[PDB]
DNA sequence: CCCGGTGCCGAGGCCGCTCAATTGGTCGTAGACAGCTCTAGCACCGCTTAAACGCACGTACGCGCTGTCCCCCGCGTTTTAACCGCCAAGGGGATTACTCCCTAGTCTCCAGGCACGTGTCACATATATACATCCTG
DNA sequence: CAGGATGTATATATGTGACACGTGCCTGGAGACTAGGGAGTAATCCCCTTGGCGGTTAAAACGCGGGGGACAGCGCGTACGTGCGTTTAAGCGGTGCTAGAGCTGTCTACGACCAATTGAGCGGCCTCGGCACCGGG
């Protein structure tokens, strides 16, 4: 009767280059990840986190094993990776998530100018009836750092939050200095 | 931190190995030295915490690490005063 | 030039400097992940991290050394990993 | 040269004469404590 | 005669409370109490050297535990330090 | 009337640990609470082996533990062997092993 | 009183026999220590110093410097075979190692 | 609130200065030979000590920092050491 | 005097059968004697060393203990 | 290697005494804790660029195979001494007597350890031809 | 049997980092001078544990024979080195900020210390039974 929930964002950041690379015709370099959604260590009951790719890599099969998790790497086309999350425990079963690799903008966000491209999605981990071993571990998961923990997808909309209050309190300290200096050199 | 183990990379692994007399060197061996510093490092500063949490003190003196290296039976001088 | 007159002369040249061969900001990181297992938001001093660095660089400095006389008993001369594993266990590390 | 050397002898002088007349009380103790040797000496006799 | 002296007795009731039973010889009896007195002489030198690092004069139940910490390999460790905690714990009531 | 043995719930002689430690030269001051906790790491230590030797001995159907039995405990246990490592137990013998390739077959 | 002198001075030694006698005391190594031990152990001290100097400075005139650096006291101590022995479990920062290539990775 | 802290670097360049006149020594170079005379005087000390314990005596004199010496320091070391110690002890105590 | 071929070739045959080997070359035996010389001749040298300063004239397996503790080598089994 | 019989000396339990552990009582001192601060550790951002990453190419080193030659390995018989008990006595340890060495305390005093500024005094970085020191012909 | 073609020294120079050198501070040390304590040196002397005698078989040793393992020669393949070009984040040092290691000041519980009392531990002794030894399956 024991129902544990564990929020976690899974998505991927992707980095345009200007221009197609010559050396493997490469457009866009990725980070695709999972992270928590609190700002929780997710080591505390993940043993590692596996990533498996489109088969054009020299290894599709990735594995990482410490959050936040995450891979970079470079690429020209999207495709979908299956994350494949494994829990300390061996008898609970691991969770497996499909990602949609975004690299292109749409018209919108094209016309925007936006530098990075994202596409994340949140869901929860539900742990129903789990060990005492895996309750202990999600029960007792400390906090990640000290610091701020953040979402940014969809990029457009969050970069423009975060440019209202950006510009506006660059141009007002623009204005206000050159107000208080021209004021004060022509006395 | 994570991964930061990768900061030590071939052309660093390679310098430690002409200096230490190796010419030709190995694919798998970059990996190897890669997790036996791995696993010296976790050693050293575990006894570098452990002198230093016992200390109530935040910060990891070089008292604390040269103490480690003695226990550990790597000696280190030029970190005594 | 051949494979190997530009490793020995490395090998002299290596052989005769004292500076550190591992760089700086990425060891530091290194250290302070191997610490972050340990205890949440711990300071370290500019002389601690270079002593951690230089025990480091003697270690592996050591172990290369003995890798070197296990890879050239097997009448090889490049070193592969079961010469460092040898080391490691005839030292008593992973015995 | 010569004014700290008189100055320290002054020191080294009120020390020197200043250990003597010591030593030259100890002496007394000395002599009451050799009496107080004789009476050790007769103890040991006892002892015997 | 003089008075040679070792733990004996008390490794003999630790080994009749971990196994009723099972006896022991003379031979591993001196073998154990040799252990008990290298592993008491290596533990008070680490609690010795903690406390000149510290430039505490006294060795405390905290310099005794930082000694095992520094000394035992992981689950040992925490199970010493467990069981140390708990008997001070148990002779600071009473 | 009790001994501090007792009153901690331990059976190693924790007044023999702390006259040890104060006469050992240590250190100037030995608090009330360090002989308490070094003879329960002690007694700690003490039980682990004894129970690992009692019943290394007794899987060979003896009913004494001898010191091979004992260096068999000690050698087996990944904990008491990075312990003792550089340790020798006289008449204990080594682990039963033969590598593979000496191995015919 | 009299002019005071050095333990140090009347023995004939450099190092402080003061502070070696004070560590001895205050120190885990005995109760009270007796006005013999510190004399020799910091003569002790004093000839190994002076010993492992003498190496580093004909090393440091063999590199061509004046001033003796951690490369000058690793190569001594590396190829003296006394102190070698002395100082093996110690490691030295900025050291380095000796150029011993193997006989067997030379040009052939 | 000044914090000084002690060393032997004030006699570690007495010695050297006497034994090489010519000849420097850097900063660095002086910290690990400082270094070394704190290990070397640990060393000593603690084999003393341990001479003492096992004779059963509270405290430690100079045979017994001689015989440490001995079984410390090797080969034709322990002698060069232990004949400066003697000769030492012997100039030390005749009142000069 | 020299009797260190004491060490024969059947006890160092039956030292190396412990130590798990299952065949021996024909130059390892006076290899073997020293090497065990020369540890002998060490921990003795710490065993006469401790027993000079205890002013006895039989040396003890305590003395003997103190030198294989010196050496590194941990003995237990005569009283240390 | 496993199993049933006999056997013995070393394990384990009891007796008794004493010396260390314990109980009670005192002084003081190192420490616990709060107050203040100022250094150094942390974060950040930009100009510079040296090092790192990726890829191409082939050359030399790993590695697999084969063959000879012998140098250990198993077995039988032959020779040496390690091993298990007695018998002096030479040392290792109890017991008593006693003194040189160190402890403890208190002044008196030479000496070193920095804060600071000043004046020398290396050798790191830079520059160039001289010397190897290659490697493809 | 050369020579472009690199790479590695060798020597010289200079000016900014760092040894090097006063100038006075003082406070933690270093020694001198009485008084008190104390443990180990020294001489006996009782008592076990060595070192020294003659046998018994068990292991060391010597030999033999052939067999399987070391070592050398050789060749196939591939991967590890070197060079070139692209890329990245490492080194620099410039600025801003505050966190806590450290100094400091006060008040106090804990432990060394000393004296008396008590029983836990340890030498000693004896009875006994777990495993050493052994011969058939």
């Amino acid at each position: 009767g024991v129902t544990i929930v564990k929020p976690i964002v899974y998505g991927n950041v992707a980095r345009y280059f200007g221009k197609k690379r010559e050396e493997d015709g490469h457009t866009h370099q990725w980070t695709v990840y999972v992270k928590p959604y609190r700002n929780e260590d997710m080591s505390a009951y993940v043993k590692k986190i596996q990533f498996k790719l489109h088969e054009s890599y020299g290894n599709p099969l990735r594995v990482v094993t410490k959050p936040p998790y995450e891979i970079t790497e470079t690429g020209w086309g999207e495709f979908e990776i299956i994350i494949k999350i494994f829990f300390i425990d061996p008898n609970e079963r691991p969770v497996t998530l499909y990602h949609l690799l975004k690299l292109f903008q749409s018209d919108t966000n094209a016309m925007l100018g936006k530098k990075t491209v994202v596409s994340e999605f949140y869901d929860e981990m539900i742990f129903q009836d789990p060990t005492a071993m895996m309750q202990q571990l999600l029960t007792t998961s400390r906090q990640l750092t000290l610091g701020a923990y953040k979402h940014e997808t969809e990029f457009a909309e969050l970069e423009v939050k975060t440019r209202e209050k950006l510009e506006a309190a660059k141009k007002k300290t623009s204005f206000e200095i050159a107000e208080l200096k021209e004021r004060l050199k022509a006395s | 931190l994570r991964d930061n183990i990768q900061g030590i990379t071939k052309p660093a692994i390679r310098r430690l190995a002409r200096r230490g007399g190796v010419k030709r060197i190995s694919g798998l061996i970059y990996e190897e030295t890669r997790g036996v510093l791995k696993v010296f490092l976790e050693n050293v500063i575990r006894d570098a915490v452990t002198y230093t949490e016992h200390a109530k003190r935040k910060t990891v003196t070089a008292m604390d690490v040269v103490y480690a290296l003695k226990r550990q039976g790597r000696t280190l001088y030029g970190f005594g005063g | 030039y051949r494979p190997g007159t530009v490793a020995l002369r490395e090998i002299r040249r290596y052989q005769k400097s004292t500076e550190l061969l591992i760089r700086k900001l990425p060891f530091q990181r290194l250290v302070r992940e191997i610490a972050q297992d340990f205890k949440t938001d711990l300071r370290f001093q500019s002389s601690a991290v270079m002593a951690l660095q230089e025990a480091c660089e003697a270690y592996l400095v050591g172990l290369f050394e003995d890798t070197n006389l296990c890879a050239i008993h097997a009448k090889r001369v490049t070193i592969m990993p079961k010469d460092i594993q040898l080391a490691r266990r005839i030292r008593g590390e992973r015995a | 040269w010569l004014s700290a050397d008189f100055a320290q002898e002054r020191r080294w002088k009120r020390g020197v004469a200043r250990k003597v007349v010591r030593m030259v009380i100890r002496h007394h103790e000395e002599q009451r404590q050799k009496e107080e040797r004789a009476r050790r000496e007769e103890q040991a006799k006892l002892r015997r | 005669r003089s008075r040679k002296e070792s733990y004996s007795v008390y490794v003999y009731k630790v080994l009749k409370q971990v196994h009723p039973d099972t006896g022991i010889s003379s031979k591993a009896m001196g073998i154990m109490n040799s252990f008990v007195n290298d592993i008491f002489e290596r533990i008070a030198g680490e609690a010795s050297r903690l406390a000149h690092y510290n430039k505490r004069s006294t060795i405390t139940s905290r310099e005794i535990q930082t000694a095992v910490r520094l000394l035992l390999p992981g689950e040992l460790a925490k199970h010493a330090v467990s069981e140390g905690t708990k008997a001070v714990t148990k002779y600071t009531s009473s | 009337a009790k001994s501090r043995s007792s009153r901690a719930g331990l059976q190693f002689p924790v007044g023999r640990v702390h006259r040890l430690l104060r006469k050992g030269n240590y250190a100037e001051r030995v608090g009330a609470g360090a002989p308490v906790y070094l003879a329960a790491v002690l007694e700690y230590l003490t039980a682990e082996i004894l129970e690992l030797a009692g019943n290394a001995a007794r899987d060979n159907k003896k009913t004494r533990i001898i010191p091979r039995h004992l260096q068999l405990a000690i050698r087996n246990d990944e904990e008491l062997n990075k312990l003792l490592g550089r340790v020798t137990i006289a008449q204990g013998g080594v682990l039963p092993n033969i590598q593979a390739v000496l191995l015919p077959k």
